[PDB]
């Protein structure tokens, strides 16, 4: 893993509306195949940088588990930021519709 | 063959067999007595009461 | 040997044909060997430019020529290993 | 990215708990060339002293028969040559190139006696010395530097970017990620911390045993390949030497 | 800051009872002045290592705020580990003795 700060900055630029107009202008004379190939090439460049530079270079976060810990941290951040938020919303929804635990209730007895 | 089935959930992470929530009218706490004071510890999110 | 022929462009192999000779070190003892640049250039007639590997600095030969080269090498090596080898290549 | 280099040395690295430090500079910053993917304008510039190179250049030009180039380059370079700092080729690499490409021992010895051992040739010097293009010399220097990417390269310093948006997004991240009971869960204390801590302790205690047990096979394969290459090359060389004297039959006839 | 792992290991050895017997044996023919001077010298050696090595060396945690962030983190860890635990205990005590918020009740009206 690497360039997390650059990724945050990319997300910021993406949400900035002015960049929406800039991208609208850049998309003049452009194809979906070209856009897809460019994105795929960017991702491949990132992963190739990793594969090459891990052989001789060590980041500030280097540890006896290597990039496994950084990847687990990315996963855990994604989890706590998105999935647990969705769980909170679903919990409030279920509590308003059926009551807390309503989705695990037993079938009506016959 | 006419009585209905109860939902099944089983995995390494969660299940629905360690407890019983009851029916829609006659409900019961799914956690047992020893861990009811520590219910917060068995949740990913917890929204407390208003008092 | 591999089928990786360096591009003779100066951006890759600086000073390829500036002189009429090439030099190489051979073996663990690193014996010197000089080779005429024309004998070398004979390879770039079989070189195929569609194929480019190792940061696009090495082309590949045609399998026919590459295997002829490998066969000559293998013949020389097995002759060296054998004792009834001919005292001349005539 | 490809692994450039002509070396057969199987090299691995062990890391420390200290970061790489370079001398303070208010305008430059050191970074990895492959991770930065810098451009010619991103590279930092500096002034280099000419005379030691201009003397050799005058000699070479008087030998080859092109003095207009020397005059132009000297008038360009007076008051020092302004050039990108970390785009160069070492004297050893240049000598190896010359030798393998067929430059005479006299010229090689001239190079050796003229320039120090730690001299660094830049792409304009190479271009004016070999009658090549600065573009090609720049690309060659870049490839030769990427072959040794452990050495950091010096770029122009640029302030951070998008700090306000990044702050907003990080606040959103914490606001949505820490408003939970995840770091206080029975699952956490029973699985996440024990498993993770056990993995970390085992990795810290057997860090080297694991690496060695994994790299054994690759080391053996590399050794085998090198031995085979050497023996084959030597056999072919000695056999061709044996058969080298089969051409005089004609001139005898 | 530095050597946090060594500090954790020192705490572990200190809590280990066998080390209590080892220290009991080591304290044979020893003075309180000597013990105090040794501890003070150890602390001074740590701080002097910091003062000297910060001039030329950078740790894996180096950041634009330097050791200020590591010191704040030490403080925050101490806080959350000790003071908030004591607050939890005091909260339960007050809730059992007076009720929640009992220490902030108004005086009995006259
Ligand atoms: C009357 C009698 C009745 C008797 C009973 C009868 C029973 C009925 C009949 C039965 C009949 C038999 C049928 C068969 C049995 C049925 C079984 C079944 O169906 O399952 C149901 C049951 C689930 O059913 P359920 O109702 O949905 O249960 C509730 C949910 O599961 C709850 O979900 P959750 O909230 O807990 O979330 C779980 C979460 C869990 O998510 C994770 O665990 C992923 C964590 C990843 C962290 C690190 C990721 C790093 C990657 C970074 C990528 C680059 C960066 C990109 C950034 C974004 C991505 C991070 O999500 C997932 O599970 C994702 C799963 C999909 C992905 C699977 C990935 C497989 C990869 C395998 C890799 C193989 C490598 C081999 C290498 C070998 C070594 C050399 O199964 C389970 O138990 C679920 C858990 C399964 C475990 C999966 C764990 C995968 C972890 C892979 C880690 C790889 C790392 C390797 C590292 C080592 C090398 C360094
Ligand atoms: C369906 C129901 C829902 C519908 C409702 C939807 C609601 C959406 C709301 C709109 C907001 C969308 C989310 C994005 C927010 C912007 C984030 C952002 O860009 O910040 C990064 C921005 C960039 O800085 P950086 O990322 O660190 O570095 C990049 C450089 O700055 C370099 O940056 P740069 O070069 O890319 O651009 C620089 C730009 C950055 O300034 C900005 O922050 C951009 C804000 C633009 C907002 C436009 C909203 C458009 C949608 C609403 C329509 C409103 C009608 C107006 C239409 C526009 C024509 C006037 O300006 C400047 O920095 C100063 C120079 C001024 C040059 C002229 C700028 C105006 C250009 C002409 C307008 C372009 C319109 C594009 C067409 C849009 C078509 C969809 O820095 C900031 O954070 C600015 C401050 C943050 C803004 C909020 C300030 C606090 C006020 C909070 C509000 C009060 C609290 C809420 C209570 C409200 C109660 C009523
Ligand atoms: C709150 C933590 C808990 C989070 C939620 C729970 C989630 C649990 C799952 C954890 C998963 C972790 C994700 C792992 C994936 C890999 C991430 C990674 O390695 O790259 C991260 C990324 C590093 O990017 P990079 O690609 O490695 O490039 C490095 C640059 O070249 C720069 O090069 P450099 O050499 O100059 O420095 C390298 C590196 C150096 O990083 C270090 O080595 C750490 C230095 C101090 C050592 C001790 C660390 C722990 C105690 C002090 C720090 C407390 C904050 C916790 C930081 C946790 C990460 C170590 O820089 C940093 O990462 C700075 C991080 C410290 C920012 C402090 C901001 C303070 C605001 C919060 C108030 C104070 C704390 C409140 C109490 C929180 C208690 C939990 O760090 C950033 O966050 C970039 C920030 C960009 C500016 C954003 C605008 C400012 C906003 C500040 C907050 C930024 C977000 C951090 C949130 C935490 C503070 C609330
Ligand atoms: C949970 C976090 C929130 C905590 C509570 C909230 C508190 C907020 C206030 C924060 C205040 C922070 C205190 C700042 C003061 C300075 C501290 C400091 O810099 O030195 C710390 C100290 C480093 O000592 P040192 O003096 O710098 O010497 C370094 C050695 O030479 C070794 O040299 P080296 O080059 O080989 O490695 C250098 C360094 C490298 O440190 C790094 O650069 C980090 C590497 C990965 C980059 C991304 C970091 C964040 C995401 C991945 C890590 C998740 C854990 C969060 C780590 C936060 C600290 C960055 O090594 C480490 O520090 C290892 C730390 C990672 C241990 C992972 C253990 C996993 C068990 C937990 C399950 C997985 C996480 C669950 C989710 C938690 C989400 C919050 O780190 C230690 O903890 C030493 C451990 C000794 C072995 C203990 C037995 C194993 C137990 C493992 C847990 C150890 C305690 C950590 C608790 C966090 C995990 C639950
Ligand atoms: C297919 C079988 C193999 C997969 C096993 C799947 C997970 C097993 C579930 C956990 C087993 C222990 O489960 C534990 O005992 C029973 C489960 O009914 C519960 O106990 C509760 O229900 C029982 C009913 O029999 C009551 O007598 C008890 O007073 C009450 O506390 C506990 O709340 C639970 O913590």
């Amino acid at each position: 893993g690497f360039h997390f700060q650059q990724y945050i900055a990319m997300a910021g630029r993406a949400i900035n509306p002015v960049q929406w107009t800039r991208a609208w202008r850049r998309m003049e004379g452009k194809s979906a195949t070209e856009v897809y190939r460019d994105a795929l090439a960017w991702t491949n460049n990132q992963f190739a940088q990793i594969s090459r530079a891990s052989q001789y270079r060590a980041w500030w976060w280097q540890n006896p588990l290597g990039m496994g810990l950084v990847l687990y941290g990315t996963y855990k951040a994604w989890h706590m930021i998105y999935m647990v938020r969705k769980q909170k919303k679903t919990a409030q929804l279920v509590a308003a519709a059926y009551g807390q635990g309503g989705q695990w209730l037993n079938p009506v007895p016959r | 063959h006419e009585q209905p089935y109860r939902a099944f959930s089983l995995g390494f992470t969660a299940n629905n067999l360690s407890g019983n929530w009851g029916d829609y009218i006659d409900r019961q706490d799914n956690k047992n007595a020893l861990m009811r004071p520590a219910r917060m510890m068995f949740t990913d999110v917890f929204i407390p009461t208003t008092k | 040997m591999l089928n990786f022929i360096p591009k003779r462009c100066p951006s890759v192999s600086l000073l390829f044909g500036k002189r009429p000779v090439q030099r190489i070190e051979v073996g663990q003892a690193r014996h010197q060997l000089e080779i005429p640049v024309e004998t070398i250039e004979k390879i770039y007639e079989g070189v195929d430019s569609r194929l480019e590997y190792h940061n696009k600095d090495y082309n590949a030969m045609k399998w026919k020529d590459f295997m002829k080269l490998k066969l000559d090498a293998y013949h020389l090596l097995e002759a060296s290993q054998s004792e009834t080898a001919a005292k001349s290549a005539l | 990215y490809a692994t450039l280099g002509s070396g057969w040395s199987f090299s691995k690295v062990q890391y420390t708990k200290y970061r790489i430090t370079k001398p303070w500079t208010t305008d430059t910053t050191f970074d990895d060339i492959i991770l930065s993917q810098p451009s010619k304008e991103d590279f930092a510039k500096f002034t280099k002293e000419a005379p030691l190179f201009l003397r050799f250049l005058k000699l070479v030009t008087d030998v080859e028969g092109r003095q207009e180039a020397f005059i132009q380059f000297a008038k360009r370079c007076e008051n020092g040559l302004t050039v990108e700092k970390d785009v160069y080729v070492t004297k050893k690499e240049l000598v190896d190139c010359l030798w393998k490409n067929g430059y005479t021992d006299t010229e090689i010895n001239a190079f050796e006696i003229a320039f120090p051992a730690d001299y660094k040739f830049h792409y304009p010097e190479l271009a004016v010395l070999f009658d090549l293009t600065e573009e090609d010399c720049y690309k060659y220097c870049i490839r030769q530097r990427a072959a040794t990417p452990e050495e950091l390269v010096e770029l122009k310093y640029t302030k951070p970017k998008n700090l306000v948006s990044s702050y907003g997004l990080c606040f959103l991240g914490v606001w949505f990620g820490l408003s939970n009971t995840v770091l206080s869960n029975a699952w956490f204390y029973s699985k996440t911390f024990p498993f993770g801590a056990v993995f970390y302790m085992l990795g810290s205690y057997f860090y080297r045993d694991i690496r060695e047990k994994l790299w054994k096979e690759e080391k053996s394969l590399i050794h085998t390949a090198q031995e085979n290459k050497n023996m084959g090359e030597e056999s072919v060389y000695k056999q061709m030497k044996k058969y080298a004297t089969d051409t005089k039959c004609l001139d005898y006839l």
